[PDB]
């Protein structure tokens, strides 16, 4: 079917959502 | 008989919790004898051939009784060098917090085994 | 260092203290014979083990 | 022959806490084991 | 305190080790995938597969009793 | 600098790691064995 | 009366454990 | 990224750290699914 | 209880003898 | 000469050949390689 | 420089592994035995040995896989892979346990060459060889258990498999036949074990709360360096505290270290011996004493007779799935229970 | 001073006073011997050698003197069976005086060299303090070691001039001392072929002759004396440890498995024999014969020794006992007085059932019987409202063949019931239990205290052997590591570890 | 011979105790 394809989209995109935040705050020069 | 009552009912044995016991266990004993061993491995020389070693140490002497760094050489060897502990406070932390945290992840187990909760 | 009959008898047995063969001396020869022992203790054990099994006997009360 | 004094000999000691520890040690030996000597 | 090699950080933080483990790795990772879904696993280890446990005619465990033909023993096993 | 590229510590890496990764991409692919 | 050889092991133990507190060797600081 | 000719280690220790809980997780799926999963 | 008839004397000895080579050893210690 | 008496002889061959002198070649090719500079 | 100095200058070089001599005995064959129950715990079945599935392949996990003994009907064949059994056929070898004898000889080996390692590295560094002393606990351990053990007994089946469910089985087979609970040697090792864990928390804890403020953070471990001359933690106070607590306490630091090595290390040493007994069947089974009352009064209860009943019921119900190749036929009626269960 | 654990640490320099503690400690052992046996002499019965041999009698020194051929008593008894034989001196009781004045003789010889320690053959010459020879005292002891070996083999094991050894029949039914010629094939390696082992004493008696003379000639080289520290006693101590627990190991292992210098007449069956049912299918195979000729059931089985059936008993089996079982078998289902016979177990439709046997495992077992084709016909219920295959149910009756019960039959279920428990344990005996007060749990025999003992032993001497090569080898750092230390140690500084040398 | 089945503790220790108690004090003696 599509279930676990669409659990591991937003699975995904969730965990990467965290690791962005911190990538993109350290490459900008934000305060970490 | 509790014990074999406890593993008839509970299946104690493949319980995680009880598995981190017997990690805390197996391994403070390992820790314990490896401890010991370099410590009286290290021993800075004091004493005679005749009399024990003990003899070396003296109740509240300021300096070191063995050498930490000889230690820290032969186990850094043994393994690795970056696996060995070179701080004593780290090492005696270790020490402490391994069978610590065993035994209180088995005595979890058995009290959540007291609920029925049971083993794999 | 009481001097008695049998101990100057037996006095040249116990006067070479510590005299070697300087290099490997006779090493070699000695680590064969230590490898010839190891398969003669290896033939037995299978033997033994009913691991190597010859012709006109059976490792057996029988024989 | 002369009988001569031997240079080897030595004190043997056994401290106070040693005794304490050993004496305990056979206390619990016995403690184990006599059950079963007895079976 | 080095021992004379290059320290783990520093190479693994360099692009030429991605360059070569971006293919080494996921090539022996699949390797070995493809070593169970083709089936190579079963007959290199003589693992049975879900349907040859048992077989038509043989129902029962089929465990070893001979002490020195089992090459016959596992074949009439089957 | 300018280290050695391959050494002992090298070997025992690769000796552990290349069949490590073998044997979980097998274990990977079991995870996908019907019966 | 193998009840008595355990009763006696097991006050040994104790008396043992009395006097190793009560008349241990003193820790002194030289 | 943020230094020019290296990864961060941070970023190496991350995709690396995925990549294992990943391959746990999908061992835990499997212990639902197909071989051994009771059904 | 039937119990053996040697746990009696290999118990007592059993805990004795050890017993005796310690105090023998601590109370000659320091002569 | 039984098939395990040959199989025990072609042991310590084989022995031999795959793990004692391969290994004994390698660790001495590499020793007077890399030779410690005292 | 003969050829000898030199190999031996090349296998000591300080490197990130120390290879050493006895690097020759241990790397090789630790590394088989490693990949080898690998190999086996993720491929190789014992369908045919005890009819068990026993690898990933066939759908176990971590807990169920297993380096599986041998078939008892080999006895205690070392089941070479150009052995009589497998004739070199890699394929049957895996599929009669071949890979248990492989693992055991191999990884007793590789203990003996560990060992020969804390010997070899020991020397070269000028300290003690008392971690070495203290690995033979160990290999006491590995030796009577996975070698005595079935060499006393019938075959390698009845050596535990290398696996956590294997094990498991073969302790609660050591329950069921032979009352290891029971066993005063069993419980030297228990005391020495639990000792040893008591030993490291207790003195972990006590030296982390004896420390001097040899520094000015909260996080007290970087007020250490390992050159330092002077104690880091008060043994005057940790002394104190305890002939306070506990009635007695530890002055001697050597003695303190060399009793942490000593206690677990007898405790191995004394299980060891009391697993010898085991494998020949010469078990601290009965207290023959309560059996004969027991048995002439009914009304005569306690914990011991209550364990041989449990005993009982292992051996009944376990025995017939455990030991396939007895083709032992225990019908319904024959099994010992209680009422209602 | 001494902690208590180094006492004897004291005669380490002093080669007089060694000689004085080995002389006490020889004595001690040969007294020990000596009185062992006339400990063992004063309470072994032997009146009936079939049924109350010597390994049912917890007599272990015995059979050790019975193998290498004294075998006859003072009192006209001999463990063959046989009486009014004529030993000479060398008797059992002759042996054991021989030990306790050989004790007598050590023991004052240990004083002698305790009180003249200071012998000058003890002093190295050329320096002037105590010193010995290790290398040459080895080849000297070798030599002789070779010397006795020899003479043993071809001497007395052959016959030549000596008694020879033990030997018997498979099945230990007619075991003997005469002299034993050597093996010189590929059989004297059979451990079950006693000219292997005469062969192996002339062989190697040989070698160690030829081998103590290269080491009275040859010198270490200096490569191994450094290695080995062969001017340090304790490295003698070591390899020496670790010879001896090597042939602990293998004598515990010979005793258990089974050998030609392990004979079941003198220490019992093994494990083995009743694992594979031994005796039971040599028993069976000679009452086949007989009913083959036209023997009936009743004759065929009783021309089976009582010996015989007596093997293949669980009880005999050294895999029953228990570590706290304490002294001979007898004490435990007491001495056994005759066979019962050979029961046959029929059930009401004449099916021959087969109770199985209890295995060397359990220390009980369920009292099943199968018919011809393996299928149970009868057992005992645990259960009995849902009882479907029991005695009573199925009309299982035993009859006997040979022994005491020959010619009878049983149909009371409570008799098959017990007969079936009965032959559950193998071929069932009268028991004397009076004499003993036996228990009724089982006994190990000879065979397997000895195989423990050793075993522990062997276990404990590797330890001993690690502790004494590592003193030897680290004799420099025995009171602790040098108050330097401090860069040796360091990790990458110098290229070799420890070397400084290097970098 | 049916004996006093205390008679082998009874004469042991009567031998033993002050056996041990003469050694203890002869070999502590010039401490
Ligand atoms: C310190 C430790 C340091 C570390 C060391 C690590 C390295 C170890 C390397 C050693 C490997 C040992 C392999 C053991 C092989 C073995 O034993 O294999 C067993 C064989 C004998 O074979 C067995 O023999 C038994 C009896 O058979 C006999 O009886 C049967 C029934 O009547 C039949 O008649 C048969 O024909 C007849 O041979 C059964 O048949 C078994 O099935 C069969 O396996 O002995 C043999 O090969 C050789 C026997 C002599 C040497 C034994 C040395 C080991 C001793 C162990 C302790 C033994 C007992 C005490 C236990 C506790
Ligand atoms: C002339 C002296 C003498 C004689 C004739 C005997 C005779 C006997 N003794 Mg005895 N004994 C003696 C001296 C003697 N003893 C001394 C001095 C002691 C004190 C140590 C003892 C202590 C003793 C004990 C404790 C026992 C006996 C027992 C016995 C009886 C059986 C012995 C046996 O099984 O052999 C066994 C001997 C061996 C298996 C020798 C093993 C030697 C190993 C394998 C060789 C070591 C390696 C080698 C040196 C290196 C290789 C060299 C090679 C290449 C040549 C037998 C009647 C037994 C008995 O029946 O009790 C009454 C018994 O248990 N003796
Ligand atoms: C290896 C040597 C050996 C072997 C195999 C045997 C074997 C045998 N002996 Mg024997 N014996 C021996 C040496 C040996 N003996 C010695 C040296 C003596 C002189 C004391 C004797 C005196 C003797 C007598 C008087 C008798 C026997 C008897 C027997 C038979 C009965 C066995 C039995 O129940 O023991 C039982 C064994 C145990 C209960 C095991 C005890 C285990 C202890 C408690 C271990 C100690 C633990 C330790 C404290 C732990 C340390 C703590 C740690 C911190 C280090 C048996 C065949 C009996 C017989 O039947 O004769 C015809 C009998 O009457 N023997
Ligand atoms: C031929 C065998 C042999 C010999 C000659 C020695 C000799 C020695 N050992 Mg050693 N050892 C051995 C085997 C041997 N050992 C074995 C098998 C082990 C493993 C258990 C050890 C473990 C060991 C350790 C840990 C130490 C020694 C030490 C010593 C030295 C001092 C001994 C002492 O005063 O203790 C005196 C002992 C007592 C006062 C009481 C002992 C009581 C025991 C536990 C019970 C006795 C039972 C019985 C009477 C013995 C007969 C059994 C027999 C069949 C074996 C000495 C040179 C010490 C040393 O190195 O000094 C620097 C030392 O620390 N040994
Ligand atoms: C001073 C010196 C004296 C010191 C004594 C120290 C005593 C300790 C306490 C006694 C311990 C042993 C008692 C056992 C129980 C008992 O009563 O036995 C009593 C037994 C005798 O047993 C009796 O035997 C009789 C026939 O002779 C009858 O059968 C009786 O029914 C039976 O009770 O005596 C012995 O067995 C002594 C021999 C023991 C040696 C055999 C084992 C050999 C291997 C040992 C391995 C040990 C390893 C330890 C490692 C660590
Ligand atoms: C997988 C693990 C494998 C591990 C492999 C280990 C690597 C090899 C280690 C070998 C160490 C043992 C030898 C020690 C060196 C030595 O003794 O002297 C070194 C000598 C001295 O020579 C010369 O002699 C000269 C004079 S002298 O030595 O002083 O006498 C000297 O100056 C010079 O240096 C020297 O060249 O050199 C040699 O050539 C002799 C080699 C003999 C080695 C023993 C052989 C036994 C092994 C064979 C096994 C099979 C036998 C057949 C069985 C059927
Ligand atoms: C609440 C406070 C009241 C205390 C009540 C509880 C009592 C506990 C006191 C311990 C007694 C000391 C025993 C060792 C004798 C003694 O006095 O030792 C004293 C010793 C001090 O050692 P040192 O450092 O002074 O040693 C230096 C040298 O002299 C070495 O000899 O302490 C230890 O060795 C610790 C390790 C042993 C720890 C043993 C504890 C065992 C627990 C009890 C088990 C028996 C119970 C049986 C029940 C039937
Ligand atoms: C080498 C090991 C160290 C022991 C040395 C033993 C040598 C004895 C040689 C005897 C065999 C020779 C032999 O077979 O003799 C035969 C004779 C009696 O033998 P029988 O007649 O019973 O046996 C048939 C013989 O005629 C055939 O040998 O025995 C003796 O008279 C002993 C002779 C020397 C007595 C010992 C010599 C002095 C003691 C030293
Ligand atoms: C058998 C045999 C052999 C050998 C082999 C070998 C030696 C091999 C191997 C092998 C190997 C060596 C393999 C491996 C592996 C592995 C694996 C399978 C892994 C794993 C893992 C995991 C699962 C982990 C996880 C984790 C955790 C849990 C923690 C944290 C995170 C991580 C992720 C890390 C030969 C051929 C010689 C011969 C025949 C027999
Ligand atoms: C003087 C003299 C004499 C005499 C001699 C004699 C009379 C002797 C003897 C002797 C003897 C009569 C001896 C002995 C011995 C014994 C021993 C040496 C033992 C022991 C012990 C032990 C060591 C044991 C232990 C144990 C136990 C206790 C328990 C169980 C376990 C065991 C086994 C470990 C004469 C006149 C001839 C000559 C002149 C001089
Ligand atoms: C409600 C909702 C939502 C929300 C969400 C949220 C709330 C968020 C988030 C998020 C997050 C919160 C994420 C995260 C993450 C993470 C991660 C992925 C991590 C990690 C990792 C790792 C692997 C690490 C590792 C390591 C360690 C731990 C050790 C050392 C260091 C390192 C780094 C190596 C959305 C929007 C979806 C949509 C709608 C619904
Ligand atoms: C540290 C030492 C380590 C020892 C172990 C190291 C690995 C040793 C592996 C040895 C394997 C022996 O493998 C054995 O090889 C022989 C010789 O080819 C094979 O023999 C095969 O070929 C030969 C001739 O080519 C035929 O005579 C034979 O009938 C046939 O079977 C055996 O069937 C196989 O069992
Ligand atoms: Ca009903
Ligand atoms: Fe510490």
């Amino acid at each position: 079917n599509l279930e676990p394809i669409f659990q591991l989209t937003f699975l995904g995109l969730i965990v990467l959502a965290g690791p962005a935040v911190v990538f993109v705050l350290a490459f900008r020069g934000g305060d970490l | 008989n509790f014990m074999i009552v406890f593993q008839a009912e509970h299946n104690i044995l493949m319980h995680p919790f009880h598995m981190l016991g017997v990690a805390g266990v197996f391994g403070g004993s390992l820790f314990s004898a490896m401890h010991g061993s370099l410590v009286t491995s290290s021993l800075v020389r004091e004493t005679t051939e005749v009399e024990s070693q003990n003899y070396g140490y003296k109740f509240g002497q300021e300096e070191e009784t063995y050498n930490i760094v000889a230690a820290h050489g032969y186990f850094g060897r043994l393994i690795f060098q970056y696996a060995s502990f070179n701080n004593s406070r780290s090492l005696h932390f270790f020490l402490g917090a391994w069978p610590v945290i065993g035994i209180w992840f088995t005595a979890m187990g058995v009290s959540t085994m007291a609920f029925n909760l049971n083993g794999f | 260092a009481q001097r008695t009959r049998l101990g100057d008898i037996l006095r040249p047995l116990n006067s070479e203290y510590g005299k070697v063969v300087p290099g490997w001396g006779t090493t070699p020869v000695m680590g064969v014979f230590m490898a010839l022992f190891l398969v003669f203790l290896l033939i037995i054990l299978q033997i033994y083990n009913s691991s190597l099994i010859l012709e006109g006997f059976s490792v057996d009360w029988a024989g | 022959m002369d009988r001569n004094s031997n240079p080897n000999r030595q004190p043997v000691e056994l401290n106070r806490t040693s005794l304490y520890l050993g004496l305990l040690l056979v206390a619990v030996l016995g403690i184990l084991f006599s059950s079963y000597f007895f079976n | 305190g080095t021992t004379g090699e290059r320290p783990f950080s520093d190479i693994v933080t360099s692009i030429r080790y991605w360059v070569i483990h971006s293919i080494t790795i996921p090539m022996l990772f699949i390797a070995g995938w493809l070593f169970v879904s083709t089936g190579l696993a079963y007959d290199a280890f003589g693992t049975p597969r879900p349907d040859e446990y048992f077989t038509q005619t043989r129902q029962e465990l089929p465990i070893l009793q001979e002490r020195y033909d089992i090459n016959q023993e596992i074949q009439e096993f089957n | 600098v300018t280290y050695p590229i391959f050494t002992v510590r090298w070997l025992a890496v690769h000796t552990l790691a290349v069949p490590s990764v073998f044997f979980v991409g097998a274990i990977a692919a079991m995870q996908f064995i019907q019966r | 009366m193998e009840s008595v050889a355990y009763i006696l092991v097991l006050t040994m133990a104790l008396a043992v454990l009395f006097f190793a507190i009560a008349f241990r060797e003193p820790p002194r600081i030289e | 990224m943020f230094a020019e000719g290296r990864i961060p280690l941070w970023v190496v220790g991350v995709v690396a750290g995925i990549g294992a809980i990943g391959v746990l997780g999908l061992f835990f799926y499997g212990a639902y699914a197909g071989l051994g999963s009771s059904m | 209880m039937q119990v053996n008839n040697l746990g009696f004397i290999a118990s007592i000895l059993f805990v004795l003898v050890p017993t005796v080579f310690l105090l023998i050893l601590f109370i000659q210690t320091g002569k | 000469m039984t098939p395990s008496l040959a199989n025990f002889l072609w042991s310590l061959v084989l022995g031999a050949a795959i793990v004692l002198i391969p290994a004994t070649v390698g660790l001495i090719f590499i020793s007077q390689k890399d030779k410690i500079t005292r | 420089r003969g050829w000898f100095d030199v190999l031996d200058d090349w296998l000591k070089r300080d490197r990130f592994v120390f290879i050493g001599w006895s690097g020759l005995l241990l790397f090789p064959c630790a590394f088989m035995a490693l990949g080898g129950w690998l190999t086996g715990t993720t491929f190789v079945t014992s369908w045919y040995t005890h009819g068990l599935a026993s690898s990933y392949l066939e759908g176990a996990n971590f807990l169920t896989v297993a380096v599986s003994s041998p078939a008892d009907a080999f006895g205690h064949s070392l089941l070479f892979l150009w052995g009589p059994e497998a004739q070199g056929n890699l394929t049957r070898w895996f599929q009669i346990g071949g890979l248990w004898p492989f693992v055991a000889l191999h990884g007793a080996f590789g203990l003996i060459g560990f060992m020969l390692r804390q010997f070899e590295i020991s020397r070269l560094v000028g300290i003690r060889p008392y971690n070495a002393i203290a690995f033979s606990g160990p290999i006491a351990v590995f030796v009577s258990v996975f070698l005595m053990y079935p060499l006393g007994q019938s075959s390698w089946f009845f050596a535990p498999s290398f696996g956590v469910a294997g094990i498991f089985r073969f302790i609660l087979f050591l329950q069921g036949f032979h009352n290891w609970t029971l066993n005063p040697f069993h419980m030297m090792g228990v005391a020495g074990i639990l000792g040893g864990a008591l030993l490291c928390a207790i003195h972990g804890a006590t030296v982390e709360n004896t420390l001097f403020e040899d520094g000015e953070d909260s996080n007290t471990f970087r007020a250490f360096e390992p050159t330092q001359a002077e104690e880091t933690y008060s043994m005057v106070t940790a002394n104190r505290f305890w002939s306070q607590i506990f009635g007695i306490a530890f002055s001697n630091k050597r003695w303190l270290h060399f009793f942490m090595l000593f206690v677990p290390v007898t405790g191995l040493w004394m299980s060891s011996v009391g697993i010898v007994g085991l494998a020949l069947n010469l078990r601290a089974y009965d207290f023959v004493s309560q059996e004969l009352r027991a048995a002439e009064d009914p009304e005569f209860e306690t914990f011991y007779t209550k364990n041989i009943l449990l005993n009982e019921g292992m051996r009944a119900w376990m025995a017939p799935q455990d030991q396939p190749h007895e083709n032992f036929i225990f019908p319904e009626e024959v099994l010992p229970r209680g009422n209602a269960l | 001073g001494l902690p208590w654990y180094r006492v004897h640490t004291v005669v380490l320099n002093d080669p007089g006073r060694l000689i004085s503690v080995h002389l006490m400690h020889t004595a001690l052992v040969a007294g020990w011997a000596g009185s062992m046996a006339l400990y063992e002499l004063a309470i072994f019965d032997s009146s009936d050698a079939v049924l109350n041999p010597m390994w049912r009698q917890g007599m272990f020194v015995l059979p050790f003197m019975a193998r290498l051929g004294v075998t006859s008593s003072w009192n006209g008894w001999s463990v063959t069976g046989e009486t009014g034989l004529d030993p000479g001196f060398w008797s059992f009781e002759g042996v054991a005086a021989a030990h306790i004045v050989l004790s007598g003789l050590l023991f004052l010889a240990a004083v002698w060299h305790w009180v003249f320690w200071d012998l000058e053959l003890f002093v190295d010459p050329r320096t002037g303090e105590s010193a010995l020879d290790l290398p040459k005292m080895f080849g000297i002891h070798l030599f002789l070691s070779g010397l006795l070996c020899f003479g043993f083999g071809a001497f007395h094991l052959t016959g030549v001039w000596g008694p020879g050894m033990w030997v018997s029949d498979p099945y230990g039914l007619t075991g003997h001392v005469q002299p034993v010629a050597p093996e010189w094939g590929p059989a004297g390696f059979n451990p079950f072929n006693p000219g292997g082992v005469v062969a192996h004493h002339i062989a190697a008696g040989i070698v160690g002759i030829i081998a103590g003379l290269f080491h009275l000639t040859v010198r270490p080289p200096e490569r191994l004396y450094k290695a080995l520290r062969m001017g340090n006693i304790e490295t003698v101590l070591s390899s020496s440890i670790a010879a001896v627990f090597f042939a602990a190991f293998v004598v515990a292992g010979t005793m258990w498995y089974g050998n030609a210098t392990t004979p079941i007449e003198l220490f019992g069956p093994t494990r083995y024999q009743w694992d594979k049912g031994y005796f039971q299918e040599e028993i069976q195979r000679r009452v086949d014969s007989q009913l083959a000729e036209g023997a009936s059931l009743s004759e065929a089985w009783s021309t089976i020794p009582e010996k015989l059936a007596f093997y293949d008993y669980v009880g005999n089996s050294p895999a029953k006992g228990g570590l706290f079982r304490t002294g001979a078998m007898n004490s435990g289902d007491g001495i056994a007085q005759e066979w019962i016979g050979h029961p046959i177990f029929k059930d009401k439709e004449g099916r021959e059932l087969e109770v199985r046997r209890m295995p060397n495992f359990f220390e009980t077992f369920p009292v099943i019987m199968t018919d011809a084709d393996g299928v149970v016909r009868a057992d005992i219920p645990f259960r009995r409202s849902e009882s479907k295959f029991s005695v009573e149910q199925t009309g299982v009756t035993v009859s006997f063949y040979g022994g005491a019960l020959d010619g009878q039959t049983f149909s009371n279920p409570s008799d098959v019931k017990k007969f079936a428990r009965k032959a559950q344990l193998g071929e069932g005996f009268d028991f004397d239990t009076e004499t003993f007060n036996s228990d009724g749990v089982f006994r190990t025999s000879p065979r397997g205290w000895f195989t423990f003992g050793h075993a522990v032993f062997a276990l404990l001497f590797f330890f001993g052997h690690i502790w004494h090569g590592s003193r030897t080898l680290f004799r420099d750092v025995f009171a602790g590591v040098d108050p330097g230390l401090e860069e040796q140690v360091e990790f990458g500084v110098f290229a070799k570890v420890g070397d400084l040398s290097t970098r």
